[PDB]
């Protein structure tokens, strides 16, 4: 009876890790693309300040 | 008239000058008649020296300098009305259809000036197209913007299709579409199914109208051939006092133009790359699209966003503006529910109960959250199996089933290739019939009589057809 | 005569290049031949730097240019209450002109420390959560931030409607007239915005400045100054204006066009570096004033569209910055169904209990199962206000432990349910709590024997 | 005469700016005194903006430049078939002139919408990895992506080696003539190539336009443009021809090189605005036209290096955009011995399936079904004994699959052996047999089926299509050989 409840408290423990994984790569996806919008805005700006 | 000559050709930039003293205006059209089609050039700058700026709408290759000018005395102008129906224009009004001229009997201009405050409808409205999900759960306004997203599989070209017949029937509205920025192949693919399908007869009366700039055509035609199909569908309005589509795609290439015309001018790029002047351009396209006492011009509108990012500045911008979305889904036509639009990623402004009314509300609210309560326990559905539920999760299982089906509808252009008669569905009827479906009248029909039939009056009969079966 | 005219030398990118206008003011408007005008930006010697308030197809190389003869300037008085007008105070809704007081400038500057007050008298919002939470003062600059589809429009559109018992009382000093700058909007959306407000009789006294998207960004940048210069003259003349703002971040979209295109380097977020004193000076003309100037106020109520949820970004922490506090409306909540999505946490009023009703601060105990109902009990039903005798009663029942026992499905209901029959058969106490405005301890238990009663009788 | 000639005021790097030629065209080719060639693609209003496809040293202030009246043009016919020549034209294989059939400018409009046509016939390239899964049709415009050393040039290079079954027939309408653009490749590999080429014959049929890195920028810029041009004579007189551009990536480059040194205005990545313009220019003059213009075609594989396999760079997403299908091809794969290392989950033909041979179509309809299911049974698979029968199936099978899918290079095959094999793999006959020993059972295979069912290859590609009996045949052939093997 304790193999069952760990192999069942192994597939919820898990589940649980998984859609938490799932929640922090729904955060650091709006991170990445902001700093992919400042890294071109920026590279740009360099660009351009240097042809002025 | 008024002669120029050339000064200066780099890229898709031209100068020229103007010794008489009598410049052309902004936005104004030039064109030089060169071999193999006289190319135009758009004013964009008074630089002095009577010396004007401009960008080409076609290749600048073979322009000597002192070559020639003339100023048309207005803006790109192009043909409108009937004869506009079922022919492929260019963005300075050619025919490249090479079924001879389109002998309109009047020329606007696409810079047009937006209806004032004073014209614009003073409440919204649904624009009923006839397809069940649309009209119930994503419902399209009248002088509004609605974004079309999906890419293969998917079947957006028989919606679009399906969009214009309805229109031209419940509505008597006429249709015009703009290809902006889109591959040649996939224009060359909707001529030929629009002539099968039958929104194109070339023997007869043709329902819309094409407008057709594509890569290759240089960054500046990309910039304006949405203003020729606003003008076409400007005028169906106006005087016609039609209620016409406008589709547009793809939009973001209307962004990119811009953008490429910009960096060529010498303006300095703003954000992430785009233009400075991205909220005005994209403005002065869209608000012209919009209902008047005459009539409404509405908008369909193809939406690529960009690294998935609905935060890059040409998303926002758009959907700023638009009023509805639609989304097809590959996951949906898996399924086999073709027209395949997700009923929860659709939404829509006008779904409040002072637009479309508390007996559509009600209606469009207990639909989404049954479907909304089975995909959320999508799962456990088959882990446990649907005996191991509630007696009433099991019945709205039942529900959200018999509706994800019955949000199905057979559409009267794809016969030609499904071969199944298809059919209009009133809002009315629409909505009484999901409350039907919702108060359990209906339960103990056989999920599959809801299949592509249409109305309920229509599941009746198919009910009966599998009892004879 | 060049003196006093010009002919232009060159027009691109909305700027024209002007000579002569010797002896022009700076920030000077001009007119075109054409009827479109323009704002002496930079002068040079030798030659002028105009923006142009139009699209720039309208002006061409050799035109004459002509002097008005005065700085950038609006239409203000009372005539424009019912009035829809443009940047420039042209009216747009065809009723006919403008019967202007006077006319004002559009760059003013604020009034400094010593003319000032502190801020003490409420702007009932009709909102539970903001009348409860995170008052509003006269005064005050309190900024609605948020996502797009998130409730930012209606939270001052609700507090412009609310205001319609009081505007009709006799009692000039508890009026509030308001003003909605539409920048960037769609002019379908302002048009049945007017229409709303008209259905709701709440256009008798509210200015509606509209520079819409298809407004030359020029437009976009001066509607809110003139805006400003008609809500003070409410101000100054000892009357209480509210101003929103819907939105500064499509402003400052506009001025960054206007600048890159004149060359202006680019800063962060490629915004030009002058984007704070875009909005510094603009924010900071909303004061409440002293009785030496005639206790006057003008209260400030600008709308951020926030692209992902994020605060960070450089426009909002600017106005953040500036402000007096925000209330930070969650996309998350609103689809949950929690509507007005109020960000309870991040949301913060820093002149707070001054301005509250004491009815409320001695009811509420400091708000910020049983926090579930409160929720419930929060949510608000568009164009739907409450009236500050009706929100003490619901705060009470909730905050003394009342409603704990009823269903949550069913709170929605009693709010209905009770507030109909303590006004069918208690409304002394609500004469009472509206008049005095401080609850009596004697009312305090008047009130809990009609709570304990109806909850028992629902 | 300042009309006809110039006087060189300036000379930067790569660039020079000339007094007088007044006349001049834009994009008008001049040639220097030294004898050094360039384009005007800046003409200003008192001096003109050359680019020289030579070294500075042969240029100097007070030089006079005298104007061709010609466009930037190339040579175009069947004489240059077998040769190597630069990108305006000149052979460089040592041997002598060409007999060009005409010349065609660069910069040429792509035909327009109504004289092309659906694509419909296949462009065999004998990779069993993309003909059964990713299948390219004649005018078709279809991405080659991936990091450096993955397989591009050699998918690109095997699909021109298998063409020599048909090249070689009197059918000219099944013959696929091939040009190879290699630009910002080295000299010495593109000396190999050719030698590759000539050991298996196809040179007689190919074109390579060589624009190498030490050649200046807008030769690089120019090269694609003029290999397309050469191809778009066979595509209007009715013929077949097969464009690849190995890669778009250097020519981005070369054109952000020279639009720099020309001083305009750049955009994002420090590219040019108008990128776009040159790459969809460049690859949309491939189509497949009506009847009313022959029915040729030109097919174009352009070649995309991606750093670290990221597809959200500017030049991929502009070019992921533009084409009409990619074939990903993954580091990951490649070094744990996949080849070719084709991602089928990214790999995507949204024209070609019409075109796929029927063949082919019929036994691998399920292939894309069975590798999506391993492709995620992949993770759970070193586990063991733990996994249910219905995924150790999956297992069992994707594994012969993937093996199957892999081929060495310089081998590809012909469809009438690619069908008996994918049919074995999805009837699952192969599962009685070691992973290891899959290539000694093809290598086996065919030979067994050549030897004693041939006639059933000869139907099959004489017909295209298994008939009823045909399969029957074929699950014969295949099980009497799995129980025999
Ligand atoms: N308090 C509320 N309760 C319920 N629904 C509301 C409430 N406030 C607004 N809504 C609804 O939600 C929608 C929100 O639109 P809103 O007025 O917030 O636009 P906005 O967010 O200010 O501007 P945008 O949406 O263009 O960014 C409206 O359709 C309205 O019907
Ligand atoms: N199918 C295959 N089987 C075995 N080896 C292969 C296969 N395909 C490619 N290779 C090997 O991998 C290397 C690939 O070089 P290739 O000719 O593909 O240039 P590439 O991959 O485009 O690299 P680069 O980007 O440097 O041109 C070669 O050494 C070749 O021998
Ligand atoms: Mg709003
Ligand atoms: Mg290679």
């Amino acid at each position: 009876q304790g193999y069952a409840a760990e192999i069942s408290a192994r597939r919820n423990a898990m589940d649980n890790a998984s859609k938490n994984a799932g929640d922090m790569i729904n955060r650091y996806s709006i991170l990445y693309n902001r700093t992919r919008q400042a890294v071109i805005t920026n590279e740009l700006v360099d660009i351009i300040t240097g042809a002025s | 008239p008024i002669t120029g000559k050339v000064t200066a050709v780099i890229g898709a930039i031209v100068d020229v000058h103007f010794e008489q003293s009598e410049l052309p205006a902004i936005l104004n059209a030039l064109e030089i008649k060169t071999p193999q089609g006289k190319l135009v050039l758009e004013v964009a700058q008074h630089l002095g020296e009577n010396t004007v700026r401009t960008i080409a709408m076609d290749g600048t290759e073979g322009l000597v300098r002192g070559e020639k000018v003339l100023d048309t005395g207005g803006p790109i102008s192009v043909p409108v009305g009937r004869e506009t129906l079922g022919r492929i224009i260019n963005v300075i009004g050619e025919p490249i259809d090479e079924r001879g001229p389109i002998k309109s009997k009047l020329r606007k201009p696409i810079h047009a000036d937006p209806p004032s405050f004073a014209e614009q409808s003073t409440s919204a409205e649904i624009l009923e197209t006839g397809i069940k999900v649309v009209d119930l759960l994503a419902p399209y306004a009248r002088g509004g913007k609605i974004g079309l997203f999906g890419g293969a599989g998917v079947g957006k070209t028989v919606f679009i299709q399906e969009l214009i017949n309805n229109i031209a029937k419940a509505h008597g509205g006429f249709s015009v579409f703009t290809g902006v920025g889109e591959r040649t192949r996939e224009g060359n693919d909707l001529y030929r199914e629009m002539k099968e399908t039958g929104v194109i007869n070339l023997e007869g009366e043709s329902k819309v109208a094409l407008v057709f700039g594509q890569m290759n055509e240089p960054p500046g035609a990309r910039a304006r051939v949405a203003l020729t199909g606003l003008t076409i569908a400007e005028y169906f309005r106006d005087e016609e006092g039609q209620d016409v589509l406008l589709f547009i795609d793809n939009i973001f290439r209307f962004t990119q133009a811009g953008s490429e015309v910009s960096a060529l001018l010498g303006r300095i790029p703003s954000a992430v790359g785009y233009q400075p002047t991205l909220a005005t351009d994209m403005g002065l396209l869209q608000e012209r699209i919009t209902t008047t006492k005459k009539g409404s011009v509405t908008s369909v509108q193809a939406v690529y966003v960009p690294a998935d990012d609905l935060t890059d500045p040409a998303p926002a911008t758009t959907f700023a503006h638009l009023d509805a979305t639609t989304v097809l889904s590959r996951g949906i036509s898996e399924l086999g529910i073709y027209p395949a639009v997700d009923p929860l990623d659709s939404k829509s402004r006008l779904l409040d109960a002072a637009v479309v009314g508390q007996e559509h509300y009600d209606v469009a609210s207990k639909v989404q959250e049954t479907l909304q309560t089975y995909k959320s326990l999508q799962d456990i559905i088959a882990i446990l199996g649907m005996d191991e539920l509630s007696e009433q999760d099991k019945l709205t299982v039942e529900r959200a089933r018999k509706i994800q089906r019955f949000l199905s509808q057979p559409f009267a252009v794809a016969e030609v290739f499904t071969g199944i008669p298809g059919k209009l569905v009133r809002l009315k009827d629409t909505v009484a019939s999901f409350k039907a479906v919702l108060e359990g009248k209906y339960d103990n029909i056989p999920e599959h009589a809801f299949y592509m039939v249409g109305g309920i009056e229509d599941v009746v009969a198919k009910a009966e057809k599998l009892a004879a079966e | 005569n060049l003196n006093e005219t010009g002919r232009v030398l060159a027009v691109g990118d909305g700027i024209a290049r002007v000579f002569g206008l010797n002896n022009i003011q700076a920030e000077e408007l001009v007119e075109f031949s054409s009827g479109v005008k323009g704002m002496a930006l930079n002068l040079e010697p030798g030659q002028v730097g105009i923006v142009l308030f139009g699209s720039d197809r309208l002006v061409k190389e050799g035109e004459l240019v002509k002097r008005t003869g005065n700085i950038v300037d609006v239409p203000v008085g009372p005539g424009l209450l019912g009035r829809v007008v443009d940047a420039l105070g042209n009216p747009i809704d065809g009723k006919g002109p403008i019967d202007a007081a006077g006319r004002s400038r559009a760059q003013v500057k604020a009034p400094g420390i010593l003319p000032r007050r502190s801020v003490h008298e409420p702007v009932q919002t009709g909102l539970k959560a903001v009348d409860a939470l995170v008052p509003i003062g006269r005064g005050q600059r309190e900024l609605i931030i948020g996502d797009r589809q998130t409730g930012k429009t209606a939270v001052a559109l609700d507090t412009i409607l609310n205001q319609k018992r009081w505007n009709n009382g006799s009692d000039e000093s508890k009026k509030l007239y308001c003003v909605y700058v539409a920048v960037g909007q769609k002019r379908s959306t302002v048009a049945q915005l007017v229409q709303t407000l008209e259905q709701h009789d709440a256009m008798k006294y509210s200015i509606i400045v509209a520079a819409t998207a298809s407004e030359a960004a020029p437009l976009q940048y001066l509607a809110p100054f003139t805006a400003a210069s008609i809500g003070e003259w409410f101000r100054d003349n000892g009357k209480h204006a509210l101003i929103v703002y819907d939105d500064l971040s499509k402003q400052a979209v506009a001025y960054r066009q206007l600048s890159l295109l004149l060359r202006r380097p680019p800063g962060r977020e490629a915004y030009p570096g002058d984007v704070f004193y875009l909005h510094s000076r603009l924010l900071e003309r909303a004061a409440k004033l002293s009785e030496k100037e005639g206790s006057g106020s003008l209260t400030a109520l600008p709308v951020i569209e926030t692209q992902g949820g994020d605060v960070s970004a450089y426009i909002p922490t600017n106005v953040i910055s500036i402000t007096d506090g925000q209330i930070f409306l969650e996309a998350e909540l609103f689809y949950k169904g929690i509507r007005p999505a109020i960000n309870v946490g991040l949301s913060v009023s820093r002149v707070g209990s001054a301005a509250q009703v004491k009815a409320l601060k001695q009811v509420a105990g400091s708000l910020k199962v049983r926090g579930e109902r409160l929720t419930q009990l929060l949510k608000q039903n568009q164009y739907s206000p409450l009236a500050t005798e009706e929100q003490v009663p619901l705060i009470y029942a909730g905050v003394n432990g009342h409603l704990d026992g009823i269903e949550l499905s069913r709170i929605g209901e009693f709010e209905s349910s009770f507030l109909s029959y303590l006004k069918s058969n208690h409304n002394e106490l609500l004469t009472e709590i509206r008049e005095k405005g401080e609850l009596s301890k004697e009312l305090l238990a008047s009130l809990k024997s009609a709570t304990e009663s109806f909850v028992a009788t629902f």
